[PDB]
This record gives C-alpha cells, structure tokens and sequence, in this order.
C-alpha cells in the first residue's frame, strides 16, 4: 500500500531500466587505500621580503608528495572600506614553479583573480574573497592575515602531487615576486600611503607522508603525471574613442594542446578592473552622489556582472587563419561558454572559449593541439566608447554596440592559455617530455 | 522445545518475511576493544618497543598493562 | 604505475569474410555461490585443496603429486617469429611465488564443484628480457574461468576458459607438476591397438593419435579429454593443433597458427577446454578407461 | 575551418591525450538497477510533546531499508523578524541512534548548526535555513512548519541505508531531547514569552520497498556497513580581557579512525553564537544606531563572517606529545582548511582540522586513529578581549591579537570528531565491529 | 502477404563464407578431389581422378509450378543450360581459399520470357533469388557441398541438386534406415529413395558415396506439414524436397532462408560402405 503499489506497477517500459540488475543503490562498497598521513609545514624564504622584491622559497624533503601549498601575507589597511580589492593577490604578483632548474609555468597577478573569477564559481569564491580581501567593511589600521592558495596543477587534486621522495637529486623551488603597488595598503590610485609596513610572508606548504611499501615503490618507479601548464603572453587593446569601431588581430603565440583560451581587458592601475567606469553604484568612488568620479573605481567592487560597461563587442578565434567558429557577441564567451562547460558565473569583462568538455577538471575532454597550427589569432571586436560615463541615464539605457567613454582606459589586453605537458620522473630526475 | 501459542508453523509458504537466527550476540554486538589496558602505559616515543614478555615473575607486583606493541612500526 | 592494482584496456579489431569459425562446442555455466578464499573439496578420499596462493594447488588420496605448483592455464598471445617466452599470461603470478598479484572477480562453488573467474597477468612483468618490448600493465585484460565437477562415480572433468579480440599463436590450456614419482606412462592409441607403454626415451609427446593418458607407481591418474575447439563448422583445412606434452613433468597445449598465417583473421570469442580426470589404483583406472 | 581543422593538426604529444582510445564521451551506457520505490510514511512518536521534554519513535518495518528520517515541527514565533536564529536546530536538542540497545550515535543542536556550519554550504545553505528558520521577516504569531532532516550514517547517501529486514530482532529507534528554551520562540534573550504554544512534531521516516530476489538476499545474507560516529564531550575555555595571551591544554577522548576534529566556542545562552557581539551592522541588536545593545545579538544575524570577534588566536594538535603540525593562527582553521577539504565558506567562530583528503565525502581519504595513541590534545591561544565592542574605530580598526571586550561570553568549548566504525549484521541482530 | 498462416519449416542448414575474393575463373584441387569451374557455368568438373560429364554440371534448381505434378513451365534455374555456352548469369560474389570456393548466384529462368505448353509467369529473364553454394574439401577425401533457397512467401518444390552421371554406373546400392544391411537392388535402374532410404553408393567399380546431412523440416512440434524428400536416381541424379506438391492455398510456407547440405565422397565400394557403417 504505496511504496509497495508503484513497485509491483512492472512492465515493459521499465525492462531497460531494471531488467537482469548489474548495481544497486543500496549496499556501497568502499575500496580502501594506501594509508598517508598529512602534514603542513614552512618553507625557508630566502631573500628579503617587501613591497616589489622577489624571494625563492625551497621546498624541504621532509616528507614524500607534495600537495596543497598556502601563502601567507600579514598586512594592514590604509584607507577606508571598499577601498580595497583582493590585495593578497596583487601582492603575490607572480609565482613561478621551478622542478630541477627547469620551469613549469608561471602565474600572474590577474591570472590568480582570473581563475577565481571564471572557475572556483560558487560560495567559495565567497570564501576564497574572506582569505584574500576585506569582507566586513574593515577600517585603517586593521590587521588580516591573508591566505593566497596556490592553483598550479597539483595544487587542488593528490592525484597529481609531486613525488619528492623520487625526485632526490633535484630540487624543487617557488620563485615569488611581490607587489610594489598594492591598492589601498601602500598606494590608493597611484598615491603613495604614508606609513605603510612591509608584509610578513610564510609559505606553507602540505606534505604528505605515506606508507613504506608503496613509498618505497614511489622512491623507484618512473611515473608520468598528466602535469597542466599555463602559458602567457601580454598584448596591448585596440578600444576606440567615438563614432568609430576598432577591431584588432592578435597573434597567438601558444603551443602544446589546450584546454580553453581565456582573456581579459585591463586598466593598467587598478587592479581586477576587467569593465569601465560609470557613475551607477558600484561601478565608481561615490558612484551615485555628487562627488561620483568616475576615473576612479569604488575599489571594493572593481568586479561588477553589468556586461554593457564591457569593452568587447564580438570575437572570434582563427586556426591557420581559418574560422573556428563564426563571430559571436561579447556576451557569449562572457555567459554562455562558463555556463555550457563550468557551470558558473563569469564576472563581466572576463571572457572564455573552451575546448575541453569539462575545462573545469583535470580528465581531457577535448584540446586544440596549438602545435600543430602554424597561425593562430584571436580576432577582437570594440564596443564604441560613447556614453558619458557621469549620466546614470545614459549608461544603464543605451544600446548593446556602444560602451562609456571610460572603457578607452583598458588598455592591456591579457590571452591565457591552459595546457596539457607530460611530467616525467625518472632515477632522481624530473622534466618536461614536450617543449614548442 | 516451544510454548504453543507462539506461531503458526511455517509450512507451504515462500514469501520470505522472516530470519533463521541464533537469538543472541555478545562480543560482536558490544564491539571488540582496541584498546585494552595498552594506553596505560605509554610509547610516546615514535620507535616500537620491543616487548619483553609480561611473565608475571613476581606474585606481588604483576600490572594489567598489556604488550602495548605499534601494529606497524614506522621502520 | 605499471604495477598499479589493476588497469583497463580497449582493443578495436574488425574483419569481414577472413575469419574461420572455431567452434567452442565446450562451454561453462554456473548455479554455485559466492565463497571466500579456499576451497577444499573431497570425495571419494580425493582430496582438493585450493589456497589463496591460487586456486589449483595439490590434492590426492593421503598423497600427493607436487609440492610447488599446481596447474594453470595460460597463453603465448604472439609470438612474432618462434622466439622465446616472451609473452606468457599465466593465472598464478609463480614470479613471486608468495602474493597472488591476480585479480579474482568471481568465486563461486558448492561441495564437490567448485568454479572460478579471475583475470591472467605478465608472467615477465615489464622486463624485457628478449630483444623486444613485452606489455604495460601487469593485469591483462584477458579472463580465465573454472569448473571443477566431480561426478558421484569418481571422475571430475575439468573446464578451462580463455578469451582475446585476436590472436594467431599458441595457447597453454594446462601447466602441471606432476611430480617424478610416477614411473610409469603409459597411454591409447585411437586406433584402439594396445597401451603404447614407453618410457625408454622419456621423451614423450602424444599427438592427435594418443586417445588418452595414464601415468603411475602402480597407483594411477586417468586423463580423458572430451571436447576441445575446431574449426567443424565447415572443416576448412585451418589449423587447429591439438596435443600433450610429456617432456616436461605434464603440460596440455593448444595452438592456432605457426606464429603468424598467410592473410587469415581470428574469431575473437570464447574458447573452451573440457577434460575429464580421474583417480585410483592402477587397476581401477585401466578398468574404467577401457570402458571406451 | 570549424571542427575538422584541430582534427587534422594531429600531433606526437596527443598519443598522451586522444591516441589508442579507451574511452569516449558520446555514447553513455547506463547500468541497470534493482526495481524499488521510495515513500514518505509517517511513525509514531512516544511521549509528551513540549519543551524540556523527552520522546522517542521506535520505527516499524514499513519498508525494507531506511533512506531518510526527517523531525518536523510546527512553531509560532514569539517575537519579530531578526529575533530567531535556527530555532528548529535550537530545539531538535538531542537525537540518539540506537539499533538493538545499544547507541550508535548521537548528534546535538551545536553539532547540526557546525555540520551546517561546514559541510552544507551552497545554495543548500539558504534551503536549509528555510526549513529550519524564519527567513522572510516574519512577525509576531506568523507559524510555519519546519522540517530537520536528521545527518545519521543511513541518511547521507542511499548505499548506506538501513536494512530493517536484515534486522528483524533489534529494535531501530531514536530519542529526541527538546530543548526547554528556543530563543525566539519561547524567550527573548533570557526572559519567558508570555503566550508560548507548545509545539506539535513528527518524526517521517522514507522507506525503500525493493522488489523480492534483492529483499531475499537482504534479510539471508549477512552485511557490513562502513558507518559514521560523533564524539563529543564539551568543555569551557578562561579567555582573559587583559594582561596575557591566554593558553589552554584541553585532553582529548576520542577514538576510532577520525576524519575530522571541529570546534567552536559558543555562547551557552545564545544559541549558535561562536563570535563576539559589538555595535557593528548585524553583530549585535541595534547595532549602529543610539540603541544598539551590545549584550544581547541581533539573533536573525547571529553568525556572521568576522573573524576579529573570535578569540581563538591559535592552535596546534598535539599527539603523544609531539605536534602532528606546526602551530597555526585561528583564521587558519575557520578558511584554509575547509577550503582545501570542503570547498565552501565556513562562517566564523566555526574552526576544523581534516586528517582526510575529502571528509565530506563517505569514502576513506586519510584518517587519525585514537584507539591507538596515548595522549590527543588540542593547544588553544586565545586572542585579548581588550577593545571596546561599543566603538567601530576599535572593533573594525584594530591587531590580530586583540578581540572585544564581550568576547569572553564565548565560554563554552565545543570539540567534535567524526570518525570510521563498521556496522556488523548478522541473523536478524547487529552492532559495531569495534567499541572503546 | 500474410500474417500468422505459416509453419515453422526450420532450415537448420544455413551457408556462411570464410573466404576471398577472386576474378572470373576457378579450379579447386586437393587429393586428387577437384571441381572446374569454367564460368560457363558454376560447376562443370567434379571427382577423384575420374570425371562424370563433359557437357552438365551440378546446380540447384526450383520448380515453382504445383499445378498438381505440371511440365516444366515456371523453372526457375542456376544455369543458362539451354544455350549451354552463354552464361547469361548475374553472380554476386565468387569466393575462394584453399580447397574451398564459394559463390553466390542470381537465379534465371529456364524457359524465358515465352510460354510455352500453354502458360506461363516471367517478368524477364534474371530472376530476384539468390542460390549460395559452399564446396568444401577435406583432406580425408570427403567434401561437403552445400546449396540454397530462398524466396519469400512460396509454396513450392525445391531441387536440391541435378546433376548428370556417366553412363558408367551399373551397379546400384543403398541402405535402408534399419541399418540391417546393404540393399543390392539394381534390376530397375530406376530408384525413388524415400524416408526409408538413408544413404546410396553407386559404381562401376569404384564408388560415389552419398550421405544426407542436413535438410529443412518442421521439428518444433512435429506437425503433419508436408516435408517429403526423395533421389531421383537414374542416369541422371537429382535430390529434391517437397512441401508444396499441390496447389495449397490454406496454409503458406514462411518463405525464409532455406538451405540444405549434403556430404559426398569417393573412393572403392568397399571403403564407401566402411565409411558410413563407421559412423
């Protein structure tokens, strides 16, 4: 009577369904594992650390793999609420990972806040904002104690940490170079704050320490791991004035198979600000009242979702100088590409193309092996730069062609790639088996 | 071995409604102690102990205190 | 790894008209249970005892017949040009003799009949000891199934299973250890014209002619084989290699082609293996065989 | 042009990616399963129903597995919006497991609010809120019906649901304390509400009717469920408001191999409070007007995101007195860890420590052993309750070290571990593989 | 058209290929066992060392005319044999490994696009159906030689094979089913071996043996459909299988894969007969 009437209601529609049962729901089977224990320590930096310097952090072999990796900085405010934005991460302006005095890749101050913006994408990015930035509207002189996380491609999965038990004849180093200008902590703008202290940086780093059968096995055996890279080369943006319509060809000058391009426009001194700047809330500094300028972002808030105050009109992406696609509008690899591969939010200004079914995770799903093609572009479309920022009316009412006048100030254009390499460990030894 | 009114007999039915059993459990009900008197004494050192046998040599100073043996030593 | 636990693989072949077909009129089915990790069986004071080590180890009545291995059943998937055992899939990883580094699916059995289903493995590992590369895995992709039926009149016929999208080789379909204590050998001819006992030569291989196999010190195992793969669907003159070995202390081969044929394909499907054994006095044995 | 261009540019480094395929993504086979359904049937509950009092359902064999039991609760406010905060939770005060006499688990309202706290936070979060809270404004009288779905190892995902017709000797029922006072309901800070209804509750329990050759096997067939436990004993801390950085040594009982420590310091009267309370905007009740108390909170806010109103400066786990890990700053184990183990915010005052690569998945990843070691410790430093909770400029502006003076009211020291046992079923009876 | 209004005539036999492709000529070889293949017609040559004809071959054949026992009107054919040199014959595939060719041939109509008697039924002279022959030596000097039949929705008489022999055949011999003995009957020189029959031989000295494998037959539950077999043996040799002799319109054939298999063999009377009682 009930659960017992729909299970007796069997007939032919349903034999597909549960004919001649393989699984059940109802009795899970858990494997078991080679047992670890995990461990987090901290690194030796070696250099001073401050404001524009560069430190190497080496990392120790206390234990056997490594996994996450967490960077510490310890700094105050100078200025008021909204003033800041994501400063931990401006901070560590460049990481690069160096295995036996070769490089694997190198990732910039806009990559950390681009990854965030268009894949960790739902409350976590909230969480991750808590570890990077101000939240709850801190004032001058506030102490935080920052956590950057690492995002290279053992640093979110064990499945591809790095085998330091078998690499023991070479190293493995964090090249870190810091920030000289960080916004709202020692400059607001391009003004200096008077009293600024330097940071205290810590790298810590999680090991993981296993059982000696296996260990023994790793300190051994080659081991290829599906290690990722991302390669990166800054461009310059094309954005017109008014009553005339820039587009530009930019040269991709990427190898090796990838799982997605992404790119972002933007201002050279204000950090994150991928759109331009409007006198609506959140926009601009004193967006909405009198003293509303709108050459200077409400800093707090620099990441908007308002695509009209993008500078991208269309884009399209040529192989051999064939089409990949035809042209498609800004809003598409701004909302429809994070949504048809990630299954999230991208903040406007930031745009997206996939090749991977799922770019998100780390099993390929489909790449573009940029090897074997001899010109790749990337061919970019502008918004007309017309609207009057200052006119609340005018920004908030205008047509889909058009962008504020503002937007003539993002004027860097940044194109990543995310790559696909073959991580060889062999007798002590670790490199690179594929390099174009 | 059973009053009556206990049942019907099961006979000439197969639905399956009801187990076959022993009717009682104990050490497999309660759950195995892993722990023993080990904990009393104490290896807070990381190497095993080797183990020198509680013989019980002396009839008035004998302790409950177990081997206290790592199931797997570090090595 | 190459080592790792397990691993899967995927195999594309495809063929029109240029396949023979072999017919496995040998087949297995099960209606047994699901145990755990030894079976041991007996009947009649014939005793099986099937370890963890692997399934198949010794058995007797109060003897035995080795005291290191017992049978398996294998394959020499390719062998490019009569070279050496490269390409061994054994079922019992003998190359460490202690772990069983095989993957068992299934194990079924009842008193009397126990069964099998487990995955074979590299018998070289990943060491290319020929001049050519061998495998990566460890774990093969190729299954192995078992039946052993004893029968209330004192016999057990024994089934064996091996499965591969291709090949165009030679099969091991079983390795024995028989131990030296059986002085005698002895076996029939088809023809039915006498015991062709030898043992001046100790070299013996019992071809298509040999009917079936004894061996003793006055105390004796019976070997009767049943059914066996051929092409008799349309009897085409494609190889099918059917023999003993005795050279060795007992092995039991199957072979398809002399390492490679002209332009000839292969079925890919199930093959199967059904052999009957059995056990008694030197008399009890002759008396039963020589029924047929 | 389009897809055939990355098809033909075929490289050597894609044997690493789309060579010798052994997968595709196009063509999904799906496994069949064993026909059931599922239903919603309403028990029994024993006992009076009211605050302070206890009852209990002993659940009879509708069906054969239990998937889900869900405690609901009709209640009626007794104050305006912002005066509640989780009152389903607040008043679900003990749930017992017991299957054949013997207690398998046992959860408490602090350990649903840290669960929720950690384990359930996307969109989910404000789903449960719904069922468990006043979330619309709500005012005086307003009466809806909550709903508590229970966290026992059987509830989580169906493989490790109940089988009662495995179990037809051992009774499966569970115990339900209601707590004597909800805080908005039947008190408004520690004065009773005139007018308070009693509540009415039931206890719905989703059964699983499977069809006969898998129920057969069910009840023949002896089983083995790796099962989740809690652990907890409270405590209470001495944060100073001045003259030392306060340390404390608590002993840990624990055993079992554990997942995870958690912990909070809450507020024994305010239910669900691990931060202090100041004259900030959602921290206390009034805050930031002339009004604002700063001894009682704005309820509806309670938890908030501000780690500069707790007072856990640091801490370290110390076994067998030897540290498993360096010391870490409190802010460590609210964001960094549940980041790397959870992937969602943890609202602060909510602290964890995994020993696990994935605890808020079922299976293993990494566990700490109790039943083995001799002395578990948990080191606590507690920041100076020293700036004045009544003053934005102190408690937005000030040290990493310092606190609020209201700060100290967060006396009581919450500490839970969640660990591995294994349920064992044997003819119709069953219990736990292991017990200390 | 029809629904439900047919037995089941269950074709045991079918014919499958594991061979190659070739071009327009074939001779196949093995112990002194041969068949020629001239693409005159499909089979011309057959023995051990010895030949039967010059002129016939073997080939299958239908009679689709049950007008109770009519002349030879609606004949379908394998080979264009009335003009016994122009092989006016669509062939599909000509198959061949070692020892083993195979075909398949689109049938014609013997008489063609004329009446003849008195009616007819032709819509020109290549006919839809498609016959199969599989020939398959052994190396033990038996070969199996295999014919097919299909036609939809039929209700027909099949030949399952015509083929002429040398006048040097005098001594006649079959066995009857009982297995007692060897039937010494040759005074006819005309016999209609029946059910009871179950295998002939036939010399002048040295002998054909003949061995029925395979054949269509109702064996679901054993009706009383009509599923009759008989040799024709005279001078010339046809095996033919009945199921529609007469006009029968109350039940229909289910017009499917019918397929049939005969095995054949050579060598002295003595080893023919040796052979068979073996088995």
């Amino acid at each position: 009577a009930g659960g017992l009437s729909q299970l007796v209601a069997y007939g032919a529609q349903d034999v597909y369904l549960t004919g001649n049962p393989q699984i059940t729901f109802f009795k899970t089977v858990y494997r078991r594992y080679t047992n670890f224990a995990i461990e987090s320590i901290q690194q030796t930096i070696n250099g001073s650390v401050g404001f524009g310097n560069k430190v190497s952090t080496q990392i120790s072999r206390n234990g056997d793999l490594i996994t996450d990796i967490v960077v510490e900085f310890v700094l105050t405010k100078g200025g008021n609420g909204g003033t800041t934005y994501y400063p931990a991460e401006e901070l560590l302006q460049d990481v690069e990972l160096e295995i036996g005095g070769q490089r694997i890749d190198k990732h910039y101050n806009d990559w950390f806040r681009t990854y965030d913006a268009l894949f960790r994408m739902n409350d976590d990015r909230y969480n991750y904002r808590r570890m990077t930035d101000w939240v709850n509207n801190e004032l001058v002189g506030a102490q935080k104690r920052f956590y950057v996380p690492l995002i290279f491609f053992f640093n979110q999965t064990p499945g591809l940490a790095l085998p330091l038990i078998a690499l023991q004849y070479h190293e493995v180093k964090l090249y870190f170079t810091l920030a000289s200008q960080v916004q709202g902590v020692n400059y607001n703008g391009s003004s200096a704050i008077a009293g600024a202290a330097q940071p205290t940086m810590s790298v810590w780093v999680d090991y993981i320490f296993l059982d000696t059968q296996e260990r023994t096995r790793f300190a051994q055996l080659p081991h290829e791991y599906l290690i990722e890279q991302l390669q990166f080369t800054g461009s310059e943006t094309a954005t017109p004035s008014a009553t005339t319509q820039a587009s530009q060809n930019i040269r991709l000058n990427f190898n090796h198979p990838t799982k997605y391009l992404a790119w972002n426009f933007n201002n050279p001194t204000n950090y994150g600000q991928y759109t331009a700047l409007a006198n609506i809330p959140g926009a601009c500094s004193g967006a909405g009242t009198a003293a509303a300028t709108v050459t200077t972002p409400d800093y707090g808030n620099t990441g908007t979702y308002n695509e009209q105050l993008a500078v991208l009109d269309s884009a399209k992406i040529q192989l051999n100088g064939q089409d990949r696609f035809a042209t498609r509008k800004g809003s598409y690899f701004n909302k429809v590409q994070p949504y048809q591969s990630i299954g999230g939010v991208t903040p406007a200004g930031v745009y997206l193309y996939s090749f991977a079914l799922k770019p998100a995770g780390r099993q390929p799903s489909g790449t573009c092996n940029f090897s074997r093609i001899d010109n790749a572009t990337l061919s970019l479309t502008y918004k007309t730069c017309s609207i009057d920022a200052t006119s609340p009316a005018a920004v908030l009412g205008n047509t889909e062609t058009v962008t504020a006048n503002t937007a003539t100030l993002l004027t860097a254009l940044n194109i990543y790639a995310k790559n696909y390499n073959v991580l060889r460990i062999m007798s002590g030894m670790g490199g690179l088996a594929y390099a174009n | 071995p059973k009053p009556s009114p206990e049942a019907a007999d099961f006979a000439q039915f197969a639905p399956k409604n009801l187990q076959a059993q022993n009717f009682l459990t104990a050490t497999q009900w309660i759950g195995v102690n892993t722990q023993g008197s080990s904990l009393k004494n104490a290896n807070y050192d990381l190497r095993a102990d080797p183990i020198i046998p509680k013989a019980d040599v002396g009839p008035w100073m004998m302790s409950s205190v177990d081997p206290n043996i790592y199931q797997k030593p570090l090595f | 790894k190459f080592f790792k636990n397990g691993n899967v693989m995927y195999t594309c072949n495809t063929f029109s008209l240029n396949v023979p077909v072999n017919n496995s009129i040998a087949t297995i089915d099960f209606a047994e249970h699901v145990n755990g990790a030894v079976f041991k069986i007996e009947y009649n004071r014939v005793n099986f005892i099937a370890p963890s080590l692997y399934p198949i180890s010794g058995l007797g009545t109060a003897v035995v017949f080795d005291l290191q291995k017992g049978e398996k059943a294998s394959q020499r998937k390719i062998t490019e040009f009569g070279n050496k055992d490269i390409r061994i899939a054994d079922e019992i990883s003998d190359i460490a003799a202690d772990d069983h580094s095989v993957l068992i699916t299934t194990k079924l059995m009842s008193e009397s009949t126990p069964g099998e289903l487990s995955r074979d493995v590299v018998l070289n590992g990943e060491i290319a000891t020929g001049r050519i590369n061998m495998n990566t895995g460890f774990v093969s992709d190729i299954i192995h199934t078992k039946k052993i039926s004893i029968i209330d009149d004192g016999i057990v016929d024994y089934y064996v299973k091996i499965n591969v999208p291709a090949k165009y080789s030679h099969g091991i379909v079983e390795v024995v250890s028989g131990t030296f204590l059986n002085d005698i050998m002895i076996h029939l001819v088809r023809n039915k014209n006498k015991w062709a006992l030898m043992d001046s030569k100790m070299y013996i291989v019992n071809n298509t002619n040999g009917f079936v196999i004894a061996k003793n010190p006055d105390t004796a195992m019976g070997v009767s084989l049943l059914e066996w793969p051929r092409g008799a669907v349309v009897f085409p003159p494609y190889y099918n290699f059917k023999k003993f070995k005795n050279v060795n202390k007992w092995s039991i081969s199957q072979q398809i082609a002399s390492c490679v044929n002209t332009s000839v394909k292969i079925p890919g499907g199930e093959y199967s293996w059904k052999i009957r054994l059995f056990f008694g006095p030197i008399w009890q044995v002759q008396e039963s065989i020589n029924s047929v």
